[PDB]
């Protein structure tokens, strides 16, 4: 365990940014893809018809 | 001490209003509520075709003799529909005054409907709609109201489509005319040389047997045609409606708006039973097709955020001088008048559109113009070569400022 320590002092402080990190990603995550269905949505939805005059 | 207009309404509910003036020749006209809104998508042309058939003859007058009337006295005879309203109107001279509104009162009832000219008629409709596509301004508007008014009987066209045309007959009219041509929804406006006690007389006497959710949508619409020339392109937002008093205060913008970079601007308010359409309708070219709008868009911005008292003065003065649209000749004020009655009930005289311009500043424009302008989802439609007119981001985004 020292050992290990040693070859990495930051251990515990990365962790901790990575559970901050996981908690923001899974906050923002679905809001952004939320945004870009919301921009995506108008296209999503288009209709396109074909009208020859005949 | 504008003229006013006297009104005399039938227990049939046939309101009857006149207004008499100097000119020796008078405007008589009935106004129907009666439009394409009121049609159920069986019958979605049965106003035009109606509005074909009613001078091709009469019970009492059968044929062109009728018509022989009407060229006897040298008097004129038109006739409009439009989505809410339908109108009749003469215009005559004062001393043929009985016969005139005799002559409308069998136009309203006691018409005949001939299967001979259902057919004549059904080829000239339908033919003018074959080649009525060939105005794009109509074209974009009508598309204008069916990409705004999506599911509703506000997106059918007066005309209706070929369909309903072809497949129309005699009852099924029959029916619109025994519907929707009730006495209690008819306005008999007078305008000019008239006597309101002689016209009331005459509505007593003929004319007295007349038998007793609005949605907007924002959605963009394309027609992309690039064989042609120039390009239509109409945006609005959703109207208030004609009781509402901002109208006015719209007006005003719209005026102040006018037009200034690409060719054909224009601004319409086009108002109907608590709804509407308000924006405008540029045409050009391929490359100026955004810029235009970049253009157009900024305006109604300014209008929203940075109104000025000048601006504001200039456009009451533009819409007072077109208080001219009243004016005082028989069939404009005739009209007006008929419209007055349909739609508020009453004719409003032009003092109080006076104090209700008058009444009008810069802040209360700008605060109106937020609410029905800023960050709106507007209705675009578009026809001819409009590639590099710009999608309904674009649009939306330019229907706000981020300063």
């Amino acid at each position: 365990t020292f050992l290990r320590w040693a070859s990495e002092p930051e251990h515990d402080h990365r962790k901790r940014m990575g559970l901050k990190m996981l908690l923001m990603m899974g906050l923002l995550l679905p809001l952004t893809y939320a945004m870009k269905r919301h921009k995506w949505s108008v296209l999503k939805s288009r209709k396109l018809a074909y009208r020859p005059p005949k | 001490s504008v003229p006013e207009t006297q009104v005399s309404i039938l227990d049939n509910g046939l309101r009857v209003a006149s207004e008499q003036s100097s000119h020796a020749t008078c405007t008589v006209g009935v106004w129907i509520d009666a439009g394409s809104r009121y049609e159920t998508e069986k019958n979605n042309g049965a106003g035009y075709f109606l509005e074909h058939l009613a001078f091709k003859g009469t019970k009492n007058r059968p044929g062109n003799a009728l018509e022989k009337e009407v060229e006897s006295i040298g008097a004129h005879l038109n006739a409009y529909s439009t989505r809410e309203h339908t109108a009749y109107l003469i215009k005559a001279l004062s001393k043929d005054l009985p016969k005139v509104v005799e002559l409308l009162a069998d136009i309203v009832q006691n018409s005949s409907l001939e299967d001979s000219q259902i057919e004549k008629e059904r080829d000239v409709i339908l033919r003018e709609m074959q080649e009525n596509d060939a105005s794009m301004q109509n074209v974009v508007f009508d598309y204008l109201h069916a990409t705004a008014f999506q599911g509703t009987p506000l997106a059918q066209a007066v005309e209706g489509p070929s369909e309903n045309v072809r497949r129309l007959s005699r009852t099924d009219l029959t029916d619109y005319l025994n519907r929707h041509y009730k006495a209690p929804r008819m306005v008999l406006a007078a305008a000019g040389g008239v006597e309101h006690q002689q016209l009331l007389d005459l509505a007593q006497k003929h004319l007295s047997s007349v038998s007793r959710p609005c949605r907007f949508t924002g959605s963009e619409i394309r027609h992309r045609d690039d064989a042609l020339p120039l390009a239509h392109v109409a945006i609005a937002v959703e109207g208030p409606g004609w009781a509402n008093p901002d109208n006015v205060t719209l007006q005003v913008a719209n005026a102040i708006i006018g037009h200034y970079l690409c060719q054909s601007f224009q601004t319409f308010n086009i108002s109907y039973s608590d709804t509407g359409l308000l924006g405008a309708h540029f045409v050009c070219d391929a490359m100026s097709i955004d810029d235009m709008v970049f253009f157009l868009q900024g305006q109604w911005m300014r209008l929203c955020t940075s109104a000025t008292e000048s601006e504001v003065t200039r456009g009451k003065n533009i819409l007072r001088n077109a208080l001219v649209s009243h004016l005082d000749g028989t069939t404009p004020v005739c009209e007006d008048i008929g419209r007055s009655l349909l739609t508020y009930g009453r004719r409003i005289p032009l003092a109080e559109w006076e104090s209700r311009i008058q009444e009008v500043d810069a802040q209360m424009l700008r605060d109106i113009c937020s609410k029905y302008f800023y960050d709106q989802c507007p209705a675009v439609a578009g026809y001819g070569p409009i590639e590099q007119l710009p999608d309904y981001n674009r649009i939306r985004s330019g229907m706000f400022w981020l300063r």
